[PDB]
């Protein structure tokens, strides 16, 4: 009946490759570069903006930094509308555990779900997969700062900086020469926009064009996205304007 | 199978289904048009029985969804009996829900809401018919509606469908353009089907004898479909000028 | 037996001049056996703040539940919810079990960080909202809180009055109800700042 | 493009849906039969091929009753057309159990429209290969009906399909020629059996028995009855006769 | 509660009293019992008070997309038959007890519903447990082609026939009125018969009564 | 509540009283018992209010679908309609139904549908809680074949005196003719009724 | 009305639990362990209806062993408790409900703090010093109200539950067969075997 | 036939349905069966299939009730599936309304049953032929059902591989064994021999031989092994 | 005969392209230029109605929609496709937020709302994605004026002005030039007006242009009175002679 339009989705290639997660992979390398740092003391969470117009209106905009949560946030290579999809099964997620055991969610956990959602869509259902990337910038109660990285197959690994999206290779690269253990959060924001501005398919690396997120350290966790000034500031401070 | 079998865009951004099912309406090589009177509508179309062992009364593409709307449909018998059931059901369904006769626009937007789906949704093919709906409204008054397999609708102040369409409308639109107005400034709706035969045959190029025709007028009260009989007293009159 | 009247208790609030108050016994009981002391029945959600009375497993509940709601909203407005927004909120929330519905009978109270307006509100069990100026009662000793409000109240009262007059209303119908009592709290709430005061009370 | 008759609710580039043609193909490869209608009623009949003499005679019916009044017959792939009548006995029993009345028709002959069309929807099944022909009598009048596995039918005086459609449907124009004032219950059944005698040169090939069934509201007080006996005897007379 | 509704010469009114009651506790003083469906039909409920608000806006909000789909303004009929079939529906379970009148391009209507799901048509109606001192006035005094300004009169004095003689009403009188050119007139407590007498004492405390035993400030910004 | 209709030469006249009580308040003392399904078929109501209500407009929305499609339904068909829906469902319905129509064929037909589903076509048929009064009079004085003067009269007496006992009906008398003319209308009044 | 009493000293948590099982005339066991071990530092105590008791036991046990496999962490006290809350606040509005009580004691590693929870069928959850189910409390609580300190030793702790257990004997119907006593501590859960 | 024969919701351009023909393709192979019947009893003979000489004889004959039987030839299992169906229709019409189901009705009731899985899709034709006998109301009845749904009384025919042997053979013998009344022996004497017509090189053995008869006074019995010795 | 397509119509292609979504997009570009434009106390949005056929009505067709008393909406592209989610979009702002919060819902939202019925038709079994974008124009109070716009593919961006379909390149540089930060309502109708009036061929007047506006709340649209805090609608369709009016002005 049917069965001749099916482009079946979750086969195997004689490889052992999947199809849809590589070439859903190959979909998430041409958007904006994202990069994630964890510092001694906080995380950074610094993406670029592959769309961007004069009458583009960037004070109400979001598109690759987001909240899960007062002590997760998120940057996103991809699709994303594919992106807020899974984000607010995650913001759901996150209060699905904190109404079951008065705690907030570990940051893993969440990006375990997430991960496994993510790598159902490869094995049944005959869907697409989601062709999404998440940077996971969180800390809990039990291993403090952390940073994961997540794709379309539904694997995630743990990072102390890495990149997705555009010109990884490239990113990663100069993230493994200038990266200290012993790095500082400021010191971790300059190598971040350091970074793409040594990266971008784009001319000079203008606030406008930047989102821009820190999450640090009274005995408590804040959780900060930068505003379009707030940007333009640290653009200047570190000598890039 | 191509982008070319199922609903589904093609590079050029084309529904070739949907272009191929409009072909479809004209394979049974009969035109109709509907104009509007001062207080009526009427609508015309061919009647072609080939076949004598074809009973001719049950040989008709004109059909009566409520007390108030008349359908014309052109396009192969199947598909617009089909169409003709479900409007007479929506039709009852809305009286029952809503509490007053559902009115011709209403139907009209509801069956074109009904085309879109197949546009969409691969299961389904679109139906190879264009609907022309007639009605006086109780708010709007004298009323022409019209259905594609594209899932469009639109009103007219007059319009034609078939092999013929465009002479027809064009020869409708010139009438409109010396008279300054939107319809057939005339009291009784007898004089109005004789508008419209006239103007029909005009731009056909053919006389009609009493069996090549028929005809649907719709009144503040009713609507109702014409007799060979009731048409051959209007075919007269025409003939006296 | 009568699920609002196994664990008891009461909550009232009311308005002055640019202000709210809401305040709470601390029983727990079950049936005759007061069972804690420590029970607070006044919660909120940034400047929203909600009271609810009755069967307290559903109190519990209601509570984690308008929590996980309206961090659900910050999270997708950008802004914190409003107490007129909540409201409704609480009203849709209740109906939705309109045939098996949660033992409670919640009361709102805030400030609007926007129009500046003082407002209270409270519910029947299914959702009906009551908006009052004045004041809102609820709980296990509401008639003897609508006696005592009835009197004790005038508009428009100054923070530090308010709050004499809404514990003494509190306190004195406390004392004529069985189920309620073992302490009490009162908050008074102004545009920039909240108080949490703990009364003393007879402990029987 | 190519392609375009592989799958069913398909169009084809020149509006077509190519696997309802085919399924034709399957009604004109099988066995003719015919409908008349008469003054008060209807007469069905059909040319049953005796493969072998192996086959027991008068044994293997093809005529179907729906409710009481209706005859229903077919050409092409016999189970489709059993598949057809069932569907449509269901769809008379609803009708005669919300509405009492037994079902008029052409009531009848939109429902069995609406569901055969129906297979012309989707993908997922095929078209009916059958043309069927068939009617009653009801609260005003006789009706004949023919419906095409597009879902296609009309109203007919006379009808024929299968394999000597053509032999039937000149020998059908000519009996609304002499006898056009009205043609009886009786004399239908006899005319029937000539023409079903007549189209049968097209499958000269095989020996066949002849199968009539009418409906009269004379005749049969309106209720569908195989022509049996001796009046079926005089009709297959009638036809030896009038073919030589 | 007691609620009435009242057809005039080129309109219709309807009037609801404002006390809502827990069995003898009166609640809320000035309930609002008269409910807007759409721009131009209004609709009074009595019964349980969740299950008539409950009832009013949901038929609203389809109301309100069914007008938007027809391009049509909304009539009353169709508020009538939506709300009768869902209360039947719920086979007398939601105790909506409901008038439900106003103006559309066929006409002023007046019609009443009960919790099974049956309706009436009338010139007068009323409902409520003031249901029978209101009616002892309306059929006291209405007549054929009353004027806007008899037709509110006779609708406000029959909700105060129940205020004064029924215990279940009722403080103030709200009234709306649909009048067929003009735009719906909502008029909130029309009527304000029972003030209350200012009272004998003040009971403002002074400063320092209340024996608190723990203070701190609670945090709000996050 | 007091229901009847009888055929005559010409047709078919229902009745009815125009009362309805929650209790012994008269929650509306106009209501219009007289129900039309279609064209020239009507039915008297009895019963819940509710529930006679949903199951009229039910049948009026069957007979307005079978209209669209096989043209205009029989008066035996809309009996078997509403005996449908109350055979099927009478675990839940309190009604009890006569149903009334005219066509040129069988000129008047009546039906009645008591509680439980039966149907029973009569010439005259009666119901409601004030019917058990006037079984006797009705029976004495009902003829087959009467005139539309003659069969206003009859129908006028009967439910005066249906009126005069029971309780649960009163008001005004309506009636609707249903002959080959069309659709007419009657009302009377008590100051006319009562002194009958 | 079993026995299931809990007190919260300084360093510890302790849970007795009557020893009985009475089967309508006849007592069938009398060394019943009411108690089930939720993870290593972590111990909930039961009663009420049969079967019920320890099947939500059981149940709300390999709940939270599968969640200390699955993270290789263990749950604290509170998140427990607030697990188990949810969990039967579920059942309460469900077809059958669980007819169960609980008692929780946990020593919070990580605070370094012990807690005890008591929550009923119903999903009705409080933190307490001390606490009972049932009758139980009717009994010991003006015990425990007086000589209750929040810094007592274990040993002080188990000295005043013997009070609170003669209490019980001396004043209480039923013969409940003694108690068992488990302690929860920084170190896990030890099992107190002299109570005489 | 290449691009039209992937499923059984395709017609040929010519109006064929491939997936049913290959069916039918299965029956062919399928070893030889035979039955024939009189006025008052109806007979079947199957020629049973062994794989190796080590293995068993593929049984061929399936009662339905007391009155009622049949053979197969073609994939065994689809007849396990239609023969078991026939079993229960068989067993409704017993219980509901104390009526033995008429051998015409089984025939139709078959077709039906088959007709599904050939406008089904994710379905397939049926693998198999089946010859059915009975005794009911009217008499002694054979039918042979085709996996196209065809189903069709006759006095006598033969499915499978050469069946056209004992085909041929019952059409020269037909007015002969339609007259052997009250006579049963001499009818399965009859059926041996049509089916001796296609064998080519074998004869008839008591462990490949499997008969089938029933009638008037006698009810469905099968006769295999020894049993059949009689008739050799 | 069910739906037995329970596999994606959209899948990637080995160069990482969704090809379904690139192809609804060439749809949207053939459509007909819309456009949208912010000012300080207000939001426009304007298309033309071209219509097919002069016998047809223009007005019987809107291609400017209310969404809620606050938003409005106009696309380019297949107009049976934003039929349908003009549809879904109203029923969404009550199911999804007038009947829980007792509020409309505020424009980045609804807007998001929309975007996830068309991500859907991006992935779900057996459907293609929709053929349109959509700019949606609104108010509410925390957020003030907005303009939003939306593909295929279920993105959106927020615009200070922008416009889809044939003429957008030209359009979109021409609103590049003449938009300022301090524009009033009156002045982006102007500059509105002339933007499609580049990408307008035929006839140019008030029956063959459709513009609405969101701006003032207009009291005398909202059908009752004596509530006073109810205010609104903030959405108006301009008529046929507000458009001609301003035209000479041009
Ligand atoms: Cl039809
Ligand atoms: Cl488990
Ligand atoms: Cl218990
Ligand atoms: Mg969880
Ligand atoms: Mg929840
Ligand atoms: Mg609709
Ligand atoms: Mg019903």
């Amino acid at each position: 009946g049917s069965r001749r339009y099916d482009s079946r989705t979750t086969i195997f290639s004689p490889e052992g490759r999947l199809y849809q997660v590589e070439y859903a992979l190959e979909s998430i390398s041409h958007a904006g570069t994202a990069i994630g740092i964890m510092a001694s003391d906080g995380i950074v969470l610094a993406a670029e903006r592959k769309v961007t117009s004069t009458l583009l209106e960037q004070d109400t905009s979001t598109e690759k930094l987001y909240k899960l949560n007062d002590k997760i946030a998120v940057a996103v290579a991809g699709l994303t509308a594919d992106a807020e999809i899974l984000i607010n099964t995650a913001r759901i997620h996150a209060q699905n555990y904190l109404k079951t055991y008065n705690e907030d969610i570990p940051v893993e956990i969440l990006v375990r779900r997430l991960s496994d959602i993510k790598q159902g869509y490869t094995q049944h259902g005959g869907l697409r997969p989601f062709g999404v990337s998440f940077i996971y910038a969180g800390y809990d109660d039990r291993y403090g700062y952390q940073l994961y990285t997540s794709n379309p197959s539904g694997n995630y690994t743990g990072w102390k900086a890495i990149s997705v999206g555009a010109n990884t290779s490239a990113a990663q690269t100069l993230l493994q020469m200038d990266y200290k253990d012993d790095m500082k959060v400021d010191d971790a924001i300059e190598l971040a926009l350091k970074t793409l501005s040594k990266t971008t398919d784009s001319s000079a690396l203008t606030y406008d064009r930047l989102e821009f997120a820190t999450i640090r350290k009274d005995g408590e966790v804040y959780q900060k996205i930068f505003k379009p000034q707030e940007i333009k500031d640290i653009l200047v401070k570190t000598g890039i304007t | 199978g191509y982008d070319r079998h199922i609903t589904i865009f093609s590079p050029e951004g084309r529904l070739y289904q949907v272009e191929y099912a409009f072909k479809a309406t004209n394979q049974t090589n009969i035109n109709s048009l509907a104009v509007r009177g001062k207080d009526c509508t009427v609508v015309i179309s061919q009647k072609k029985v080939p076949d004598k062992l074809l009973d001719p009364t049950t040989v008709s593409y004109i059909f009566c969804i409520s007390r108030t709307i008349g359908m014309v449909v052109n396009g192969p018998i199947p598909d617009a009996r089909n169409a003709a059931l479900r409007a007479k059901a929506e039709a009852a369904e809305f009286r029952y829900k809503y509490g007053y006769d559902m009115p011709c626009d209403v139907l009209a937007k509801r069956m074109a809401n009904l085309s879109q789906i197949y546009t969409q949704r691969a299961y389904m093919r679109p139906l190879g018919v264009i609907l022309t709906f007639v009605s006086v409204d109780e708010e709007l008054g004298p009323s022409i509606y019209k259905t594609d397999p594209a899932g469009y609708y639109v009103g007219y102040k007059a319009t034609a469908t078939g092999p013929k369409q465009q002479e027809i409308t064009t020869n409708l639109e010139n009438h409109f353009k010396k008279s300054k107005i939107d319809h057939i400034n005339e009291e009784s709706w007898e004089k109005v089907v004789e508008f419209a035969i006239t103007h029909m045959i005009d731009a056909l190029g053919t006389e009609f004898s009493k069996n090549d025709l028929e005809v649907g007028v719709a009144t503040k009260d009713k609507f109702f479909t014409l007799s060979a009989e009731n048409i051959e007293e209007r075919l007269v009159a025409i003939a006296e000028q | 037996s009568d699920p609002s009247s196994i664990n008891g208790g009461i909550v009232v609030a009311m308005t002055g001049k640019d202000c709210v108050a809401i305040a709470c016994d601390l029983r727990l009981g079950s049936q005759s056996l007061g069972v804690s002391n420590k029970f607070e029945k006044i919660f909120h959600y940034g400047h929203v703040f909600l009271g609810i009375t009755g069967l307290a497993t559903d109190v519990t509940t209601l509570n984690e539940m308008f929590r996980y709601k309206t961090n659900l909203y910050k999270l997708k407005e950008e802004r914190a919810i409003e107490p007129e927004t909540f409201t409704q909120l609480v009203s849709s929330s209740l109906y939705e079990r309109r045939f098996g519905p949660y033992f409670v009978g919640p009361v709102v109270a805030g400030i609007n960080s926007k129009s500046g307006k003082p407002f209270i509100a409270g519910f029947d069990l299914i959702g009906c909202i009551d908006e009052a100026k004045d004041f809102i009662v609820s709980g296990t000793a509401s008639d003897q809180l609508f006696g005592m409000c009835e009197s004790l109240y005038e508009p428009n009262l100054e923070p530090e009055d308010l709050f004499e007059t809404i514990s003494q209303a509190l306190l004195n119908a406390a004392d004529r109800d069985a189920l309620s009592g073992w302490g009490a709290v009162v908050y008074i709430i102004k545009k920039d700042e909240v108080v949490k005061r703990y009364l003393k009370m007879r402990q029987d | 493009g190519t392609g375009y008759d592989l799958s069913n609710s398909v169009f084809s580039p020149d509006g077509r849906n190519f696997q309802v043609e085919y399924a034709v193909k399957a009604v004109e490869n099988g066995t003719t039969s015919i409908g008349i209608k008469c003054n008060d009623g209807v007469v069905f009949a059909v040319e049953k091929l005796i493969t072998s003499k192996l086959l027991v005679p008068q044994k293997n019916v093809k005529i179907q009753v729906v409710d009481r009044h209706i005859g229903c017959v077919y050409s092409g792939l016999i189970p489709d057309g059993r598949h057809l009548v069932n569907r449509g006995r269901e769809e008379a029993a609803s009708f005669k159990k919300l509405y009492k009345t037994p079902i008029p028709i052409p009531a009848f002959a939109d429902r069995l429209g609406q569901y055969v069309q129906a297979h012309t929807l989707y993908n997922s099944v095929r078209p009916f290969g059958v043309s069927t022909i068939f009617g009653g009598v009801d609260k005003n009048g006789a009706h004949l009906y023919m419906l095409e596995p597009s879902g296609s039918y009309w109203g007919y005086k006379g009808a024929a399909t299968g394999k000597g459609r053509q032999s039937a449907k000149a020998e059908l124009e000519k009996l609304v020629d002499h006898h056009p004032e009205g043609l009886s219950a009786r004399e239908a059944v006899k005319q029937a059996a000539k023409i079903i005698y007549l189209a049968h040169e097209d499958n000269k090939e095989k020996d066949f028995e002849l199968e009539i069934s009418w409906c009269s509201l004379s005749e049969t007080n309106g209720l569908h009855k195989f022509v049996k006996g001796d009046l079926l005897q005089e009709a297959i007379d009638f036809a030896q006769k009038e073919i030589n | 509660t007691t609620i009435v509704g009242v057809k005039f010469n080129n309109g219709v009114v309807i009037a609801a009293d404002t006390r809502s009651t827990q069995g003898p506790i009166v609640a809320d003083k000035n309930c609002a019992k008269l409910h807007r469906i759409s721009p131009k039909i209004w609709c009074a409920g009595a019964g349980t008070a969740a299950d008539t608000e409950a009832v009013t806006q949901l038929i609203g909000s389809n109301i309100e997309l069914h007008s938007l789909y027809t391009s049509r303004e909304p009539r009353v009929v169709s508020a009538l038959q939506m709300l009768k079939q869902h209360l039947f529906k719920y086979q007398g379970h939601i105790g909506a007890y409901l008038i439900v009148a106003g103006v559309d391009p066929t006409g002023s209507h007046l019609f009443s519903i009960h919790a099974h799901g049956s309706t009436d048509v009338g010139y007068y109606l009323s409902l409520g447990s003031g249901s029978l001192a209101a009616m002892a006035v309306l059929e006291s005094h209405w007549k054929q082609d009353l004027t806007k300004e008899e037709a509110i009169k006779l609708a406000s004095d029959a909700i105060q026939a129940g205020i004064w003689n029924d215990l279940g009403s009722g403080s103030n009188v709200d009234v709306c009125v649909m009048e067929i050119g003009k735009d719906a007139e909502y008029l909130r407590n029309y009527l304000t018969p029972n003030v209350r007498e200012e009272k004998q004492k003040s009971y403002k405390f002074p400063r320092g009564t209340t024996a608190v035993l723990k203070e701190s400030i609670v945090n709000i910004c996050d | 509540t007091s229901i009847m209709a009888v055929t005559f030469k010409d047709g078919v006249i229902l009745g009815a009283d125009s009362r309805t009580t929650t209790g012994a308040y008269i929650a509306n003392r106009v209501t219009d018992k007289l129900t039309r399904v279609h064209d020239k078929i009507w039915c008297c109501r009895s019963g819940s209010a509710a529930d006679t209500q949903a199951i009229a407009d039910i049948v009026q929305y069957h007979l307005e679908l079978y209209t669209s499609q096989y043209g205009t339904p029989s008066t035996e068909t809309a009996a078997s309609v509403f005996k449908e829906l109350c055979y099927e469902n009478k675990d839940n319905l309190t009604a009890g139904i006569i149903v009334a129509g005219y066509d040129d064929k069988n000129k008047g037909e009546v039906y009645t549908i008591p509680l439980g589903g039966s149907v029973h076509k009569l010439p005259y048929a009666i119901a409601g809680s004030g019917s058990t009064f006037i079984y006797g009079y009705c029976d004495k004085n009902f003829r087959e074949n009467m005139s539309k003067e003659e069969t206003v009269d009859f129908i006028k007496h009967s439910l005066s005196q249906a009126i005069k006992w029971d309780g649960s009906s009163g008001g005004v008398i309506r009636m609707v003719v249903l002959t080959a003319a069309g659709v007419e209308r009657l009302i009377f009044y008590p100051d006319e009724y009562e002194q009958l | 009305m079993d026995i299931i009493l809990g007190i919260r000293v300084q360093d510890s948590v302790i849970l007795a639990s009557s020893k009985a099982v009475t089967r309508g005339i006849s007592v069938l066991k009398d060394s019943d362990d009411k108690t089930r071990q939720l993870s290593p530092h972590t111990l909930m105590s039961f009663a009420g209806e049969a079967g019920d008791t320890v099947q939500f036991a059981e149940y709300i046990q390999a709940n939270i062993q599968l969640y200390s496999i699955r993270e290789d962490y263990e749950l604290s006290p509170q998140a427990v408790s607030s697990f188990v809350r949810q969990e039967l606040a579920k059942s309460i509005r469900s077809r059958r409900p669980y007819q169960v009580n609980v008692l929780i004691g946990g020593y919070d590693k990580k605070k370094n703090k012990p807690e005890l929870y008591q929550i009923d069928y119903l999903g009705t959850k409080v933190e307490l010093p001390y606490g009972a189910h049932g009758y139980s409390g009717f009994y010991t609580f003006s015990l425990l109200d007086h000589h209750y300190r929040p810094d007592m030793t274990t040993e002080e702790g188990l000295d005043l539950l013997k009070l609170c257990v003669q209490e019980l004997e001396k004043r209480m119907p039923m013969d409940f067969k003694g108690v068992i006593v488990k302690i929860v501590d920084k170190d896990g859960i030890r099992q107190v075997d002299d109570f005489q | 036939r290449n691009n039209y024969d992937g499923d059984t919701v395709t017609f040929s351009p010519t109006g064929r349905l491939f997936q049913v023909e290959y069916a039918l393709e299965a029956i062919k192979q399928g070893s030889v069966t035979v039955g024939l019947r009189s006025n008052t009893h109806a007979v079947l003979v199957a020629l049973k299939r062994n794989a190796d000489e080590l293995s068993s004889y593929q049984k061929k004959i399936i009662k339905c009730d007391e009155h009622m039987g049949l053979s197969l030839a073609g994939l065994a299992p689809d007849a396990r599936v239609l023969s078991n169906y026939l079993r229960q229709q068989c067993n409704y019409s017993s219980l509901v309304f104390n009526r033995k189901l008429a051998v015409e009705r089984a025939g139709h009731l078959l077709c039906d049953k088959a007709q599904k899985n050939t406008q089904s899709y994710g379905g397939r034709p049926y693998g198999v032929g089946l010859l059915i006998i009975g005794y009911d109301k009217s008499g002694a009845h054979l039918l042979e059902f085709q996996p196209s749904g065809n189903v069709t009384e006759l006095y006598g025919t033969a499915i499978g591989a050469r069946s056209q042997g004992a085909k041929t053979y019952l059409e020269r013998t037909l007015d002969t064994f339609i007259k052997i009344d009250g006579n049963p022996d001499e009818l399965i004497k009859a059926g041996v021999e049509a089916i001796s017509q296609s064998l080519r090189d074998e004869s008839l053995t008591v462990d490949n031989l499997s008969i089938a008869i029933v009638g008037k006074d006698t009810p469905f019995t099968i006769y295999d092994g020894e049993a059949v010795a009689k008739y050799i | 005969m069910t739906d037995r397509y329970s596999f994606s119509l959209t899948t990637f292609s080995p160069s990482g392209k969704l090809g379904q979504i690139d192809y609804a997009l060439t749809a949207v570009k053939q459509g007909v230029t819309s456009l949208g434009i912010k000012a300080t106390n207000g939001v426009v949005i304007a298309t033309e109605k071209k219509s097919s056929s002069p016998l047809a009505m223009s007005e019987t067709l809107s291609k400017v929609s209310l969404l809620t008393p606050d938003i409005g909406a106009v696309y380019s592209g297949m107009g049976p496709d934003y039929r349908v989610l003009v549809d879904k979009s109203r029923k969404v702002a009550h199911t999804s937020y007038k009947r829980i919060y007792g509020e409309y819902p505020p424009t980045k939202l609804l807007v998001s709302e929309v975007a996830k019925i068309m991500q859907e038709a991006t992935q779900s079994g057996g459907v293609r994605p929709f053929g349109v974008s959509l700019l949606i124009a609104g108010h509410d109070e925390f957020n003030g004026f907005s303009l939003y716009q939306v593909d295929p593919s279920g993105s959106y961006f927020p615009w200070k002005a922008t416009a889809i379909g044939k003429g957008s390149v030209a359009a979109k540089t021409f609103l590049e030039k003449r938009w300022n930060d301090e524009l009033e309502l009156e002045d982006a109708i102007h500059i509105a007006l002339l933007t499609l009036k580049e990408s307008v061929e035929g006839e140019f007047n008030g029956d063959t242009i459709e513009l609405a506006i969101i701006g003032d709340e207009n009291p005398d649209l909202l059908g009752y009175t004596g509530i006073p805090t109810d205010k609104g609608p903030r959405f108006r369709k301009l008529t046929s002679q507000e458009i001609n009016d301003r035209l000479e002005a041009l």
